[PDB]
């Protein structure tokens, strides 16, 4: 057989790569971690270094406190018993306050308060991490595409957890912290809004989610097919088109009658992904605020 | 109704997005041509975008696209039909001529540099602290073509320094000279390296590199082109 | 018309069937034997869909639906008006998809590239065949397949799922969803990263893959690398579809009760089954 370039035949290693410096404050970079030969079959073997400034420590700490708050509730639901904890791990749920408390923070710990505390911690965790994604780009002099793309995921999450409940006048509209409980919430939500299959933004969201699987299968497959011409060296193919980029374009031109460029496929990539949660977030925000029933809406609006 | 507004707006947006996206992807290879290289009459309904310029590192200049397209090399092919849409037959040996699946692009005849401006790909012998870390070390294995004959021996791996990966095998031939083989086109076996794409007699014709310790992007394209071309053009001498 | 760099690649050869007989293009499209097979299967498919519309009595694309034969027909054939067309259209579909894959293989051979694309495509085709062929055959009736219609197939998804309660509880389906979400994550990040390097801050030089690695290590402490990420995208998306097919091949065949209840195997493991407290005691 031809070798397929899914795993590597031979790994090489050199001195720990400490990265480009540009404007980065090097006092906030760790040392390199260990090298993993296991990872090395598929990707890079090197772990670390990581940058960890003030915003990083804040984000991580807040994130852990989020995880502390859910897990202390879980253990309490477990009656402090580790057998039960493992047995019922997926059934435990930290639920938001009842409708009766509206948007107040006036609710007992065991019946709302803790949920708010957990959400407080997540909110600080996600947003500071978002800041991290912008600032690590800035320090290296790169574009802000990552921070912008991450903002689209934040959008859906903000809508589900914060914006939609505020507009609906109660925290009770938000999602519980629990594995099974949050799946139940998802199903309920659709039932109670007349079946989200009739929400056109839900449909578009699916178009893009599937679309992302299509595009990345296409793209990844394509780069691997042209890796014998150095195709994965995308930046240098952008700067100086090679037979890799040409064979890639032409595969698609000949198959489906049109094609990409080596930079431009990444614009199709970024937008395909990002629109999942953009459209998704609209679909939910509209639900119950403006449309109570997507079946019914459908009857009246094409 | 606000949802009707939102969704109507969304389609308009998505239509504009696709337009934008499609035009961004015409920054190379357009305007379209006839088979004699003159500009085709029907270019499509999408116009070419306003150009952008990439500033290249290390004093290497800029790239402005779209711009004047041009192969900057001869193309040893001739028509095989009196109308559009048929294949173009090689006028000599397609492997030597670099046409077909043996094609190469006239890239810069300089090496790709890393972030510090050092050559990206170096032979391991010249690459401080680099060594094989996992898998079977090819260095020293005899190299076998698809005719089941020995074309040479592996004398080094050429490694990507910044990405720490193997990119080529350097193979010494019966006359003492060497060639690069793409790592993606060789199977490292327990007691040999096997190269399906090329018969042993075709190894001498792999394009050579002008300096023995670096490769240029032009040189990479010729090498990688030539070796891939063998899949089609060595097929008579193949026995698989 | 040709892309400016295309002619040099438009050489004879690579075909799997027919030698030089179909070795030409129409505009940008490579034809080949499989181009002709594809056209014939698709054209036949569409005509038959169009005819199915006539017999349903609609021309609206939000209303045209072709339904499989009813469960009563089993794995036999049915009258065209009553499921047969679905059956023929399904053969044309399969014919067209497979022909498209093989055409792709031919394009690969002519271009001297690897066969990764059509191999990937094969995964989609298998998901399709699970829904319309493997599962129905294992369940004993073509009526278990989804119908061809923009909205009616959505009705099938929802009815099929609620047959087994909330489908979320199907565990292969949870793995499938994770792969889909992670893939989308991966695609956002990869697109964003390459563009962030190709399009750096205003006035600056293009960044390098070293910058791309540095970015991710600074952020998460790890970089998969430029070969890795394309290996990843492929693995993620293909895995999403593999577990999608798996989660349906099992549903209605090895497991056919309510998916929520499947999880009782864990909860009832004897060492903690009878311990009081928790949600389950
Ligand atoms: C419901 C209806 C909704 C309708 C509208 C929906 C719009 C969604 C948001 C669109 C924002 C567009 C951003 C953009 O242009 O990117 C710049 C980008 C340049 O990128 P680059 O050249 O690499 O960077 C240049 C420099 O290095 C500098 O690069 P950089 O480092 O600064 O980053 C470049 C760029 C590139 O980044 C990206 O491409 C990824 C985009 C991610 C955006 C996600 C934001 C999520 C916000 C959630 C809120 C949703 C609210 C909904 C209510 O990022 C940004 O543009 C900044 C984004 C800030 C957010 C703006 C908030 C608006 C909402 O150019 C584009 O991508 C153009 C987009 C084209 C859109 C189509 C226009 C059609 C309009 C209708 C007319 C058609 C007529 C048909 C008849
Ligand atoms: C995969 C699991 C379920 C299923 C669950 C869902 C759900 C849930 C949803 C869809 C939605 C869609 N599905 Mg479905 N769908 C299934 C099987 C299929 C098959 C198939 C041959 O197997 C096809 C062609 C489609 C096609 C479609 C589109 C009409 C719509 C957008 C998809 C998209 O963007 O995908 C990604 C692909 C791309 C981005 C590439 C573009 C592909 C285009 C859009 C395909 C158009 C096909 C055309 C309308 C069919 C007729 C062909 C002609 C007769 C020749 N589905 C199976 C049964 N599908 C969504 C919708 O809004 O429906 C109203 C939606 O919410
Ligand atoms: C019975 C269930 C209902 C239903 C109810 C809902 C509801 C309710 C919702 C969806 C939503 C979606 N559904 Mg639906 N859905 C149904 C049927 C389907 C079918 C199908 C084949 O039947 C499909 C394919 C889909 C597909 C989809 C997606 C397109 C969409 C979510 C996108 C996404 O990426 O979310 C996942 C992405 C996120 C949640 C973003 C998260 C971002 C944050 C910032 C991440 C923080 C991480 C945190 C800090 C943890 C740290 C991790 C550390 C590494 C440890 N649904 C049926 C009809 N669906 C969502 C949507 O947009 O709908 C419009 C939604 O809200
Ligand atoms: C655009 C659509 C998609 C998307 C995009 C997207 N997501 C993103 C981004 C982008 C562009 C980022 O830049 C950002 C990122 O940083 O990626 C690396 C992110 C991100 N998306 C994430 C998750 C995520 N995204 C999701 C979805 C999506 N993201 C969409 C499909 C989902 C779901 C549910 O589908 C999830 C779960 C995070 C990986 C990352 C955001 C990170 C963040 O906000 O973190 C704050 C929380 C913490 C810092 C807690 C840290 C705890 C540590 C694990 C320390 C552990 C120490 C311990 C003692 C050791 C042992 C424990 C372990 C064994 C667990
Ligand atoms: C395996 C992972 C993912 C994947 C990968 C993938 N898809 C691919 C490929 C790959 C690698 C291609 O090479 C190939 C391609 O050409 O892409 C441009 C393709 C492709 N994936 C496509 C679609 C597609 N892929 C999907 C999914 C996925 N594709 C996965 C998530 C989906 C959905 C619903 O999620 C869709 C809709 C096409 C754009 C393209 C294949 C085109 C093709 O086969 O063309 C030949 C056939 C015709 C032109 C028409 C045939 C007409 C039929 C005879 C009648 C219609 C019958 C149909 C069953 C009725 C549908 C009614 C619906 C409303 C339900
Ligand atoms: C880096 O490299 C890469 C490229 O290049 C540089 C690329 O381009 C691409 C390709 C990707 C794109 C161009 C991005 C856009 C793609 C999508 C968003 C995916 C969805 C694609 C579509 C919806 C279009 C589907 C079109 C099809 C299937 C063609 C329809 C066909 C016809 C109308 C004609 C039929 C042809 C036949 C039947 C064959 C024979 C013809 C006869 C006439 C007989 C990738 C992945 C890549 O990684
Ligand atoms: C220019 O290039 C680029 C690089 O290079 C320079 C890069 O570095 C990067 C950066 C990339 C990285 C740093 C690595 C990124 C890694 C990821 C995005 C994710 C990788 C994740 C995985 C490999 C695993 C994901 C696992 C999944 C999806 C499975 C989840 C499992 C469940 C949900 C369990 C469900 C429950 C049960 C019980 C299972 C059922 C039980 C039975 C059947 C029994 C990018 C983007 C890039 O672009
Ligand atoms: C989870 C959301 C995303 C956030 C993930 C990032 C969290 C990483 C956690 C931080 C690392 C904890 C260990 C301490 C860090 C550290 O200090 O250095 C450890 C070492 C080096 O040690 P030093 O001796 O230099 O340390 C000096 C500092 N002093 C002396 C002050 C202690 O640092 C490292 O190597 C970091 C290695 C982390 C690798 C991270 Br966890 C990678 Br593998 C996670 C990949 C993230 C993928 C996200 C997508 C999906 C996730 C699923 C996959 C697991
Ligand atoms: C999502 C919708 C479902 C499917 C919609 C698309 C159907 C397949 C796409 C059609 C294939 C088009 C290629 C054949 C047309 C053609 O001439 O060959 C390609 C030509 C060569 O022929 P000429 O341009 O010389 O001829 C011009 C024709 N007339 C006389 C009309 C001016 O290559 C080109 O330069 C034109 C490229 C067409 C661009 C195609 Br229509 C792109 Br915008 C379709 C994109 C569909 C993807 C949908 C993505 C979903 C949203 C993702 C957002 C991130
Ligand atoms: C930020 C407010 C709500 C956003 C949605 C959070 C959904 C819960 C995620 C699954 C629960 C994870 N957990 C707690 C079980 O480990
Ligand atoms: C791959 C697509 C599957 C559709 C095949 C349908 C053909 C069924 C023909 C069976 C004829 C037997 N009989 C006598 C009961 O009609
Ligand atoms: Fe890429
Ligand atoms: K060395």
């Amino acid at each position: 057989a031809e070798y397929q370039n899914i795993f590597s035949q031979v790994q090489v290693r050199g001195p720990a790569d400490l990265g480009m410096t540009e404007d980065v404050n090097l006092a906030n970079r760790s040392g390199v971690g260990p090298f993993s030969t296991l990872l090395g079959w598929f990707g890079n073997a090197q772990l670390g270094p990581i940058y960890l400034g003030s915003l990083g420590v804040l984000s991580l700490f807040s994130g852990l406190m989020w995880f502390f708050t859910i897990g202390i509730w879980f253990w309490y639901q477990a009656g402090w018993n580790p057998a039960v904890f493992l047995r019922d791990l997926f059934f435990f749920s930290l639920e938001p306050p009842a409708p009766e408390y509206g948007l107040s923070f006036a609710a007992p710990l065991k019946e709302g308060g803790l949920w708010l505390i957990a959400s407080f911690f997540m909110f600080v965790a996600v947003w500071s991490w978002w800041g991290r994604t912008y600032l690590r780009a800035q320090a290296l002099g790169m574009g802000k595409h990552t921070a912008w793309a991450f903002l689209s995921a934040i959008w859906l999450w903000m809508v589900l957890g914060f914006i939609r409940p505020i507009l609906m006048g109660s925290w009770s509209e938000a999602v519980p912290y629990g594995i099974f409980s949050h799946l139940d919430w998802t199903n309920n939500f659709s039932l109670v809004h007349g079946n989200l299959f009739y929400n056109p933004f839900h449909g578009l969201s699916i178009a893009f989610l599937y679309g992302s699987a299509l595009l990345f299968a296409m793209h990844g497959a394509t780069i691997l097919a042209v890796s014998r011409f150095g195709g994965e060296r995308e930046l240098e193919q952008i700067a100086d088109r090679g037979t890799a980029a040409e064979r890639a374009a032409l595969f698609w031109r000949w198959t489906m009658g049109f094609n990409a460029t080596m930079e431009g496929i990444h614009r199709w990539a970024i937008w395909m992904a990002v629109l999942v949660t953009l459209t998704g977030g609209i679909g939910i925000l509209l639900s119950g605020t403006v449309v109570d029933n997507w079946y019914v809406w459908g009857q009246n609006h094409g | 109704d606000l949802a009707s507004l939102a969704i109507y707006s969304f389609w308009i947006f998505l239509a504009g997005l696709i337009y934008y996206l499609q035009t961004e992807n015409m920054r190379e290879g357009y305007p379209l041509e006839n088979e004699d290289g003159t500009p085709a009459a029907n270019q499509g309904p999408f116009p070419l975008p306003k150009p952008k310029t990439f500033i290249l590192p290390h004093g290497r200049g800029t790239l402005t696209v779209p711009g004047p397209e041009s192969e900057d090399r001869p193309i040893a092919l001739a028509r095989t039909a009196v109308s559009e849409g048929f294949p173009h037959a090689p006028t000599g040996d397609p492997m030597k001529d670099g046409v077909g699946p043996a094609s190469w692009v006239a890239r810069r005849d300089l090496p790709e540099l890393d972030g510090h401006g050092h050559n990206k790909i170096k032979p391991m012998k010249a690459a401080a602290g680099f060594h094989v870390s996992a898998g079977k070390n090819p260095i020293g294995l005899p190299v076998r073509g698809c005719d089941l004959e020995i074309a040479g021996k592996v004398v080094d791996i050429w490694v990507d320094i910044p990405e720490q990966m193997a990119r080529f095998l350097e193979v010494e031939l019966k006359d003492g000279s060497t060639r690069l083989l793409p790592m993606q086109m060789v199977k490292v076996q327990s007691n040999r390296v096997h190269v399906n794409a090329l018969s042993s007699d075709l190894f001498a014709g792999i394009p050579t590199i002008k300096s023995p310790t670096e490769v240029t992007l032009l040189e990479e394209d010729k090498i990688c082109g030539y070796v891939a071309g063998g899949l089609m053009y060595a097929a008579p001498k193949r026995k698989s | 018309a040709l892309l400016s760099f295309e002619r040099k690649y438009r050489v004879p050869g690579g075909t799997l069937v027919g030698g030089n007989l179909f070795d030409f293009w129409v505009g940008p499209f490579y034809v080949g034997f499989f181009g002709v097979a594809t056209f014939f299967f698709a054209a036949l498919g569409i005509i038959l869909i169009a005819w199915s519309a006539v017999l349903q009595g609609t021309w609206n694309p939000q209303l045209i639906s072709v339904y499989p034969p009813a469960l009563e027909y089993g794995l036999g054939g049915a009258p065209l008006a009553k499921g047969g067309l679905w059956q023929i259209i399904t053969i044309c579909a399969t014919g067209a998809f497979v022909s498209w894959a093989l055409r792709e293989v031919e394009i690969c051979r002519k271009l001297g590239i690897g066969y990764h694309i059509p191999f990937a495509f094969a995964f989609a085709i298998l998901a399709y065949l699970t829904l319309v062929l493997f599962r129905p055959v294992m369940m004993g009736a073509w009526g278990y397949a989804f119908p061809y219609g923009i909205w009616t197939h959505l009705d099938w998804v929802s009815n099929t799922g609620y047959t087994y309660g909330n489908f979320h509880y199907n565990p292969a389906h949870m793995i499938a969803i994770s792969f889909f979400f992670t893939n989308a994550l991966a695609l956002a990040l990869h697109g964003a990263l390459v563009l962030s390097a190709a399009n750096p801050e205003k006035g600056k030089e293009m960044r390098t893959p070293d910058h791309e690695d540095t970015f991710f290590r600074d952020l998460v402490g790890y970089s998969i690398g430029t070969l890795g990420i394309h290996r990843l995208g492929l693995l993620l998306s293909l895995s999403a579809v593999f577990f999608s097919a798996l989660c349906m091949i099992i549903t209605g065949t090895i497991w056919f009760d309510q998916w929520v209840d499947w999880w009782q195997w864990w909860v009832k493991l004897p060492w903690w089954a009878n311990i009081p407290g928790g949600i389950n005691g």
